[PDB]
């Protein structure tokens, strides 16, 4: 049976600042309480409401929800991005039951394509909880005429796959002879595999930036074939794009692999090179890096009476 | 040459 709606002393909260970015490890916490009735039996479900302008996921392929601990319940996302948690044998026999739960959400890329004020919900049955903040996905990197940013999505930890976007020129500045190189931020054990048979990239020219996310969310005029990838270095990747300039943004999307023996998390560096008018030779580079984080439930019950 | 960098969080 679902018994959301019998839970008593349900309370509903959202932790964040009042600006959130994104890209700067900035992330959520939903929170919530609730007393369970005595009637409740295992196999008794019970809804939490995940607005679209989250996931639970962020940066990493897919989330678990904590299991609530005392195991009380075991959660599970639905299809609509909902959480339901199923009752344990727990409940069979304990009264007074109650429990708190905690959940880290992070601002759905896709849903929230550009900066601006965002009006977070989510509740269990009639209790719910808002909040309206500000997501700031903050400025591209510039250095006279190289723009560049980045951003992962996708990290899969189960097949050791990563996704990464970068936007080279999202300025549309003039580039003479650019150059795109992807490496490992150095110093961070960085657990990237970056060569011919762990990396396949593809390159997108974009026609006007404003058709660009914020975001980075991309729905994929494809130019890999006009260009030269090749692996010069160690885990480097090396981007060569008729007169030797370019004069608009390009998406690189990157799907690679990482290394789970490695000893530290996925740090990359892409550099961009280029020449100004002055036939000026400058490299504009930017990091990417990742935060995980866990969500966490507990709840307690008393032996239900004995008749004596 | 010049660097920035972004950071992103996500799920354990």
């Amino acid at each position: 049976t679902d018994i959301t709606n019998q839970l008593t002393n349900v309370t509903v909260g959202i932790d964040s600042g009042t600006t959130v970015y994104p890209h700067q490890a900035g992330y959520v916490k939903l929170n919530y309480g609730f007393s369970v009735p005595n009637s409740a039996v295992k196999g008794d479900t019970f809804k939490i409401t995940v607005p679209k302008e989250l996931n639970l996921n962020g940066v990493t392929s897919t989330a678990k929800v904590p299991p609530i601990m005392a195991v009380l319940a075991n959660g599970v996302i639905d299809s609509d991005g909902n959480v339901i948690y199923t009752f344990t044998d727990y409940v069979n026999t304990k009264c007074d039951v109650k429990a708190t739960l905690t959940m880290p959400a992070y601002i759905d890329p896709e849903n929230v394509k550009k900066t601006g004020n965002v009006t977070l919900a989510t509740g269990i049955g009639s209790t719910t909880a808002n909040k309206t903040v500000l997501v700031d996905y903050e400025k591209y990197g510039k250095f006279y005429n190289l723009s560049i940013k980045g951003t992962i999505d996708q990290i899969d930890k189960t097949n050791n796959t990563y996704r990464q976007t970068i936007y080279v020129n999202p300025s549309g500045d003039n580039v003479i002879a650019p150059v795109l190189t992807g490496n490992l931020k150095p110093n961070t054990d960085s657990n990237a595999l970056i060569d011919q048979q762990n990396t396949s990239i593809k390159v997108y020219k974009v026609d006007n930036a404003a058709d660009l996310s914020e975001s980075y969310f991309v729905n994929p005029e494809d130019v890999t074939n006009s260009v030269n990838i090749t692996f010069p270095n160690p885990n480097q990747y090396k981007v060569e794009f008729p007169d030797d300039q370019i004069t608009t943004p390009y998406i690189v999307v990157v799907n690679g692999h990482i290394d789970p023996n490695s000893k530290g998390d996925l740090a990359l560096r892409s550099t961009l090179y280029g020449y100004n008018s002055n036939i000026i030779w400058r490299s504009m580079s930017w990091d990417n890096e990742v935060a995980f984080n866990n969500g966490s439930g507990s709840g307690d019950g008393i032996d239900c009476p004995v008749v004596p | 040459h010049h660097l920035g960098g972004a950071k992103q969080a996500g799920a354990v």
